[PDB]
RNA sequence: ACCCCUAUACCUUCUGCAUAAUGAAUUAACUAGAAAUAACUUUGCAAGGAGAGCCAAAGCUAAGACCCCCGAAACCAGACGAGCUACCUAAGAACAGCUAAAAGAGCACACCCGUCUAUGUAGCAAAAUAGUGGGAAGAUUUAUAGGUAGAGGCGACAAACCUACCGAGCCUGGUGAUAGCUGGUUGUCCAAGAUAGAAUCUUAGUUCAACUUUAAAUUUGCCCACAGAACCAAAUCCCCUUGUAAAUUUAACUGUUAGUCCAAAGAGGAACAGCUCUUUGGACACUAGGAAAAAACCUUGUAGAGAGAGUAAAAAAUUUAACACCCAUAGUAGGCCUAAAAGCAGCCACCAAUUAAGAAAGCGUUCAAGCUCAACACCCACUACCUAAAAAAUCCCAAACAUAUA
RNA sequence: GUACCCUAACCGUGCAAAGGUAGCAUAAUCACUUGUUCCUUAAAUAGGGACCUGUAUGAAUGGCUCCACGAGGGUUCAGCUGUCUCUUACUUUUAACCAGUGAAAUUGACCUGCCCGUGAAGAGGCGGGCAUAACACAGCAAGACGAGAAGACCCUAUGGAGCU
RNA sequence: ACCUCGGAGCAGAACCCAACCUCCGAGCAGUACAUGCUAAGACUUCACCAGUCAAAGCGAACCUCAAUUGAUCCAAUAACUUGACCAACGGAACAAGUUACCCUAGGGAUAACAGCGCAAUCCUAUUCUAGAGUCCAUAUCAACAAUAGGGUUUACGACCUCGAUGUUGGAUCAGGACAUCCCGAUGGUGCAGCCGCUAUUAAAGGUUCGUUUGUUCAACGAUUAAAGUCCUACGUGAUCUGAGUUCAGACCGGAGUAAUCCAGGUCGGUUUCUAUCUACUUUAAAUUCCUCCCUGUACGAAAGGACAAGAGAAAUAAGGCCUACUUCACAAAGCGCCUUCCCCCGUAAAUGAUAUCAUCUCAACUUAGAUACCCACACCCACCCAAGAACAGGGUU
């Protein structure tokens, strides 16, 4: 017997690639998820399977923000404007804080 | 259930007495495979519920 | 010398063998690791080296050092075989006696065969002997020559027979066929060394990874502080100190990739299995002591000698059931229902006299009648431990012991 | 669907090339099966006779009888007997002893016991107990998972071969 | 039945994680036509292959979805590009059955027999007290359910054995357990007696012959005191048989194009072994039935009808001997004859404390409650024997 087929695929992988506090560089892949269980922040980009990477090099952080989305956001904005009074979303975000300057100002000639 | 349910009644003063179940029906399911089968082939058909 | 104590042959195979798994009577002799690509080490010379060819952004040249043995059923080519046997050809031979005289007739010798039983089973015999049988003038038996041969012959088809193992003869050659399969693999000593997985006509194998080994180069490697990891339990990830000394990379490869128990979280099954499947962690496949013998439980690991010492784990405890005495009239056969249901079939109520008795708690009566309890008195006083089995097949299984100071 | 059960002479419907005919029939016959009835026996899963969509019989895949015949398979009357109740006695061979000659399979080494337990799960060899001077000869076959034949059944092999 | 891909649980919180485990799906669709080019840094289904995200830049503008898929070679095409339910989905360019006529290399890494583990199934005992039993749970039976035990069935596992652990029934010889079929003892009864039912104790002794069937079983005939349940490698094939079952021949029915097959029937079909080692090869107390009398007694309305005590007669088993009979004949045998002896424990009572009654007492206490055989021992060269395989033994006056 034993009708039940399918169910032979394997672990995604997927999960936090950088933790909190680890140095990053850019384009590093913070974290791979299926849904938005984090959210870009400051310096992380998002990629179209929902993948976190950093924009820029530095330091990862994970904070706790409040949610506003998007008013174009229809399922979003319906589950906001269904919220009761005096409840904030809140949902956690990843960062990276650059850790060097743009750049640096030095001489280069004496004309 | 019907020994308990039997004997609490039989036994009770209807006038006097009053009883409850504490106790859920019979709800999970309990599942047997068939006589002189081997090991394998699937998970055994529902038998009854405890 | 034995008697005392200790001691479960070896190899192979396997998760694990004293195993009642394999091999071996014993001795002597014989009998099994062949080599490249690269690398590493040591020389020579050196932007070149080599006795042409070739290689060269330190290379080139030379040397060293690394890759087993036996075994199928098979396939093909060319020979040799019909003195056995299958069938045929040529020319021969044999068949007493009796019935009836005709017969693929009957009884029955010789002769041919082989039904059944017994013996025999390395035998007298690689198919026999004794008895019993079928046929025995025919499609019979038999001597002599000859013929048909293997991708075939021959066959009253049993896939029978073709020189004592014919589903396709035998010999030689290709041939040292091949074998993911079994068996074997020969001096001494030391050291490191245990199994995530993925593919595969693949799960008895192999390749990559993983683990392991060696040689180099370098710097961090394990244990981890706080903070950090999502909405719909034990823990882990990350991680500075700190304690320690390993780790990563480069070069070269082999081998392991047929796994068992225990504790824990689960799944399947019977909340069966010395069952099957994952995960975490041990141990075993390595030593020693203990639990009786003992894989997996506990104690313990780094190697020698000692006729020294302190310790580790380490020896099962339990033995059960006494419960009172004395007393009892009566408003009433309370009412209803019923034939009666009278305290006691079923209903409503549950008052009330004696000092003190339920409009009755069990029995018991068709119903009655009866006898116990609760009640007076009585009196030492309710005395009140609140607990519970047994079986199987050779023969019970250490001997025993309650009392001399941890 | 139709004559109380069974069963349809009968009616309706669909498909096919034709829809199994005569005969036999519980079979040398799938399950039911030891089918039902009679004979045979004291007693019958045997044998013979009968019934029977045989729900898988059946006509040169030859069907059904019949005369002879058969080391074919089954049943049986009577007789016969050690076949047995129930075994005994004797002779020969074998045997045992003496003399001569003189093999083979087998064999890790053995100084080769019993009970219970244990253990790769069935112990002569381990644990606990018991037993125990040494050594031939005859006999037995419970054990040495006894000897023989690298299981004749099962599975595996990217191993074969024969046949269709 | 499944073979590839994805989601959820197992796998609760970084990752990963199996089962012929539990569920749900996928082999597309829609939009766009910059779905253009290029390029830091990363992720990665535990390898590789494959797959995934992406800053900046050039050029423009001002993709949704979960899986939704297929390598190399080769083929088509001027080119760009495009080709398999290669779905056994890491894919061999293209190949089915059958073998009982079979063969080889192995495997107890893997089935059949046996053992072992387990007890779902099977069996037993107890607890509870519904119910049945005129009444009455407990003379007897017994629902729902609970507790414990056994290892006889059918299974399940695959732990020893495939460089062989030979098999079903039957013969022969039996060893053992008691959960007792009979014989012994006792308690209860819905036990008047005879018969019964139920329970305790008892394994010394016994437990038939036939027809059919290969049967174990089962049906039937006739008995018996009874015709027990099991274990012993479903005891026992180096003791036997080979009827059955699973080699090669053949037939019937069916399946298949056929070879051939059927967990269907039928006829036939080789059962080797010289014993090396262990073990063993003479251990005297017997049971049961029937007959008579007791006795037509006890008992009982009658019909029916004992138990003890005692006497006799048998049968079997064990041991032995030939007087006769019989096979036979200096003798061995049975079909003949002779002999055969102890108890057995469940319970029922008396006295009497704990508990000044009572109480059979895990209170102290009282009652029911073996002998036999053998036994000395350098006469031995030799002969004989009722003694014996050899040896040994007895006799030789
Ligand atoms: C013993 N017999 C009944 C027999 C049985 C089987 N099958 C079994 O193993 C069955 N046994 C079970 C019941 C499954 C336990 C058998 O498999 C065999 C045989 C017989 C042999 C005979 C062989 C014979 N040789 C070796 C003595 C012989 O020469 C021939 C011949 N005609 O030439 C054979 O046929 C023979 O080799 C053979 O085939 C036999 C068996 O296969
Ligand atoms: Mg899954
Ligand atoms: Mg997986
Ligand atoms: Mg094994
Ligand atoms: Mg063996
Ligand atoms: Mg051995
Ligand atoms: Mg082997
Ligand atoms: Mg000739
Ligand atoms: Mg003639
Ligand atoms: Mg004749
Ligand atoms: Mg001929
Ligand atoms: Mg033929
Ligand atoms: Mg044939
Ligand atoms: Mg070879
Ligand atoms: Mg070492
Ligand atoms: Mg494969
Ligand atoms: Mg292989
Ligand atoms: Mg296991
Ligand atoms: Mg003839
Ligand atoms: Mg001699
Ligand atoms: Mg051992
Ligand atoms: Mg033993
Ligand atoms: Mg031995
Ligand atoms: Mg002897
Ligand atoms: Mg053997
Ligand atoms: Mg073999
Ligand atoms: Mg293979
Ligand atoms: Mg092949
Ligand atoms: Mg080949
Ligand atoms: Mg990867
Ligand atoms: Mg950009
Ligand atoms: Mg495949
Ligand atoms: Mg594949
Ligand atoms: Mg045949
Ligand atoms: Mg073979
Ligand atoms: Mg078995
Ligand atoms: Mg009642
Ligand atoms: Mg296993
Ligand atoms: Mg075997
Ligand atoms: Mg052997
Ligand atoms: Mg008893
Ligand atoms: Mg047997
Ligand atoms: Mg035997
Ligand atoms: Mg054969
Ligand atoms: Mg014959
Ligand atoms: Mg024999
Ligand atoms: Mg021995």
């Amino acid at each position: 017997s034993s009708k039940n087929l399918g169910g032979k695929s394997s672990g995604r992988r997927q999960g936090i690639k950088k933790m909190e506090g680890h140095y990053v560089h850019a384009g590093n892949i913070i974290a791979t998820q299926r849904h938005f269980r984090w959210h870009p922040g400051a310096h992380v980009g998002v990629g179209k399977n929902k993948c976190l990477y950093a924009l820029e090099e530095g330091i990862v952080r994970y904070t706790k923000e409040v949610y506003v989305p998007h008013p174009r956001n229809t399922e979003a904005v319906d589950l906001i404007t269904r919220l009761p009074k005096g409840a904030v979303l809140y949902k956690t975000f990843v960062h990276v804080v650059p850790a060097k300057p743009e750049g640096t100002f030095k001489l280069v000639a004496m004309l | 259930f019907e020994m308990m349910r039997l004997t609490i009644n039989r036994s009770m003063d209807p006038k006097n007495m009053f009883a409850i179940w504490r106790v859920p029906a019979p709800f999970k399911p309990i599942t047997r495979k068939s006589v002189g089968h081997r090991m394998g082939g699937g998970k055994g058909a529902i038998d009854h519920y405890v």
